């Protein structure tokens, strides 16, 4: 029997099955509810009927009635699949609390009496989607951002780094900045077409401050975006800028510290036997890693922080935007993993 | 997670042992191949050596072709910790990249590595 994967993101879910390359249903972890439950792509063409959620805004659920939904749509409306037929593969938040898992776990199995489960972290998934045991993962995401420390094949707790930054905050951004030019995009709708925008236009300079001397000589910065009514739009520094913010938050009035010092700092936190391992395998995963020039950025940014003698080594994987997905499938799909799960009478009876 | 039967054979007795990763499973090498890598391909090495006091030393590497798959090299990582897991952790953990190998892995070659076009295939 053929596992089911799902990674439950903060503004997507990924969904599939074991032993395929790419997930075949992603949809907006989103459920609106009359102002009797819509989720996903149908929940926002009914946005005017609907009062619409997240359910796993910052990667930790929190609303478990909604979380059961987009799982029913999961299942039901997009796999096509019984759940109650299939082992499951669940994905979670590095530091999820243990509360957090229980509850996922007792819904599967009382609610959907699914056969068999196995719950992954996520950036573990990614490493290994990476062809390694030991690295540090930076998985930047929609509602969240995670560096993860990882050696021989587990996860250093001590040493992970929350950063509620990414790219939902990203997209926030780019329309507050867009008001420079006189843009007011400001209904969710809007903010579904500024997603686009930052996702089709904009990149990371590899030195902000020359970036910003460079784009104000001439126009060649300026780039063009067609929107759904026709008009277009020109975005300039804005490209730049925009995602700036992962590396300089006081550009969104916070005092955290950006991507680069973030990745250090868990780094710092792992015994020197191990940092220069750690150093010479960082990789990225997530949608908010995709940005051109973000290797070679966090490259230079980590370098400088770092003692000299480290090899810093940026992995930035091509299929990196569903790498915790695709390292679910393989897992799932691998002769091992019928040992690894638990199964519904053994939850049962514990 | 033991009951795999190449589990079961793995680090009993000082000497060399190569899987390769097909169809999401460790498939033994046959031994007259040792040395010759597919390019193609992702494979798992287990090195046994018996230490002076009798108790056994292990050193696992996993080896990635420049063309194998990311089914075949995400697998050869999670069977690498899963090995080391039923040796209680106690093996050590080496990742090879092809024509980059350390001079440990390559020293269980007398012949030396060599790698050869192909490889089997995807199970993605
Ligand atoms: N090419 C791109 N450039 C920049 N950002 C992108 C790109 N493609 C996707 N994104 C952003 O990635 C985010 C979604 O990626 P992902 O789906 O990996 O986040 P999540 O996994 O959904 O949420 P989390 O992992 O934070 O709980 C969205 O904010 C989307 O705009
Ligand atoms: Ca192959
Ligand atoms: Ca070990
Ligand atoms: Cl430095
Ligand atoms: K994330
Ligand atoms: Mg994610
Ligand atoms: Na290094």
């Amino acid at each position: 029997v053929q596992a089911l994967v799902v990674d439950n993101g903060s503004g997507n879910v990924k969904a599939g099955v074991a032993g395929d390359d790419a997930p075949r249903s992603v949809f907006p972890s989103i459920v609106g509810r009359p102002k009797d439950a819509f989720v996903g792509d149908e929940a926002q063409t009914k946005r005017g009927i609907l009062t619409l959620k997240y359910p796993i805004e910052h990667g930790i659920v929190t609303n478990w009635d909604d979380m059961e939904k987009i799982w029913h749509h999961t299942f039901y409306n997009e796999l096509r699949a019984a759940p109650e037929e299939h082992p499951v593969l669940l994905t979670e938040a590095p530091l999820n609390p243990k509360g957090n898992r229980e509850r996922m776990t007792q819904i599967m199995f009382e609610s959907f009496n699914v056969p068999a489960m196995y719950v992954a972290i996520q950036a573990v998934l990614s490493l290994y989607s990476s062809g390694r045991t030991t690295g540090i993962v930076l998985d930047s995401g929609d509602g969240v951002s995670h560096t993860v420390p990882i050696y021989e094949g587990y996860a250093l707790p001590h040493a992970i780094m929350r950063l509620d930054l990414a790219g939902r905050d990203l997209t926030e951004y780019l329309m507050k900045i867009l008001h420079e030019r006189g843009y007011g995009f400001s209904t969710s709708a809007e903010k579904e077409i500024v997603r686009d925008i930052k996702e089709k236009l904009c990149y990371i300079a590899l030195n902000f401050d020359e970036e910003m001397k460079t784009s104000e000589q001439s126009s060649d910065i300026e780039k063009s975006y067609e929107l759904p009514d026709g008009n277009i739009i020109t975005v300039g520094n804005e490209r730049f800028r925009c995602p700036e913010a992962l590396f300089q938050p006081s550009f969104l009035g916070k005092e955290w510290a950006g991507i680069h010092t973030t990745t250090f700092n868990s780094i710092k936190k792992c015994d020197v036997d191990i940092r220069k391992d750690l150093y010479g395998n960082i990789v990225l995963s997530g949608g908010t890693t995709m940005y051109e020039g973000i290797g070679e950025r966090l490259t230079r940014d980590i370098t400088t922080l770092a003692p000299s003698t480290m090899k810093i080594k940026v992995v930035a994987p091509p299929e990196r935007k569903y790498s915790v997905w695709i390292g679910g499938s393989i897992l799932s799909s691998l002769s091992t993993f019928q040992q690894m799960w638990i199964t519904k009478e053994e939850y049962d009876e514990s | 997670v033991v009951e795999h039967p190449e589990f079961l054979k793995a680090g009993k007795e000082p000497g060399l042992q190569i899987w390769r990763v097909e169809k999401f499973d460790l498939v033994p090498v046959p031994p007259n191949l040792y040395g010759d890598f597919f390019t193609g391909d992702a494979y798992v090495i287990l090195k046994t050596v018996q230490l002076r006091n009798g108790n056994l030393q292990y050193d696992l590497h996993y080896w990635l072709g420049n063309e194998c798959s990311q089914d075949e090299s995400g697998a050869a990582a999670i069977f690498t910790v899963q090995l080391d897991d039923y040796l209680n952790g106690r093996a050590v953990q080496h990742r090879e990249v092809q024509g980059f190998e350390s001079s440990t892995f390559s020293g269980y070659f007398k012949s030396g590595l060599k790698y050869k076009k192909g490889g089997v295939a995807s199970g993605f």
